[PDB]
């Protein structure tokens, strides 16, 4: 539920 | 001191002094600031917020340990201590003498007006700044300010943590970490129940996180403003 979260992780 | 150690805390510096500029150069990009019209503060500093998301997402990717966390872990770390590590970073500008955020010039001055002009009460402000007091007094080396920030954001205790067991054990090389580095490398008096001040700085978070979140639900309780923050703020906070 949280992509921009998540491509500033990978 | 061991050496596992030693290079911890040259990780957390180096990652520290890479995702925050003491010049605040990046702040012309963000929306102007307006001092003259209520919440005529949001824009600028939503965008701070924002930025300062970024800036503690790629801090975190450094944590020694993160990395091996899961996906949805890391999110649900990221989401509940961001506004917290913002908190804790933002310590580096507060400045006693007149109680604010000095970011460089009067523009990126930020006081307790100007935080009231962005939609937030008393309520919050009022021990937000007596929170930056008195971790201020604590006058940590920048080794204790940077592994506070990675032991808020690797905490066990978070709701919706799958792996509550890797986490701490993540938190607790940094506690050991952190409670070897205040015997060997801060002298008294500075380092007097020093680990046991910073941990209860580590609890008021939580108690500055709640009333966030609740003047945050009733800011973005209007449409009008919950579209003048910005998409990360949103998918972070909302
Ligand atoms: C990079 C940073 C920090 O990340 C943020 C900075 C200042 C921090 C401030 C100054 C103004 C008021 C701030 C932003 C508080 C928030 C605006 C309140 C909660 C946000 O929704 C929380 C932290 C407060 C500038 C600079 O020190």
């Amino acid at each position: 539920n949280h992509p921009m979260l998540m491509n500033l992780l990978k | 001191l061991s050496e596992e150690q030693q290079h911890i805390i040259a990780i957390l510096l180096d990652a520290h002094h890479k995702t925050y500029d003491p010049t605040y150069a990046d702040f012309r990009d963000f929306r102007p600031p307006v001092r003259m019209s209520p919440l005529s503060m949001l824009p600028h500093l939503a965008d701070l917020v924002s930025y300062s998301i970024q800036k503690v997402i790629g801090f975190a990717k450094m944590i020694p340990g993160f990395r091996d966390l899961t996906s949805d872990d890391q999110i649900v770390l990221l989401k509940s201590s961001a506004i917290e590590v913002i908190m804790l970073r933002s310590n580096q500008s507060f400045t006693m003498d007149d109680m604010s955020w000095d970011c460089g010039s009067q523009d990126y001055k930020y006081d307790v007006t100007d935080v009231s002009k962005a939609g937030h009460t008393l309520e919050l402000i009022e021990p937000l700044i007596k929170f930056q007091v008195g971790l201020k007094k604590l006058n940590l080396h920048e080794e204790e300010h940077v592994l506070l920030m990675a032991i808020c954001i690797v905490s066990p205790d978070r709701p919706g943590v799958q792996d509550a067991k890797l986490v701490e054990a993540i938190q607790d090389r940094l506690s050991n970490t952190l409670q070897t580095y205040i015997r060997c490398r801060h002298p008294p008096p500075g380092s007097h129940q020093l680990y046991a001040k910073m941990i209860q700085k580590l609890a008021d978070l939580r108690s500055l996180n709640e009333e966030h979140s609740k003047q945050y639900r009733s800011l973005s309780f209007q449409p009008e403003n919950s579209m003048k923050l910005t998409p990360l703020v949103l998918e972070v906070f909302g």
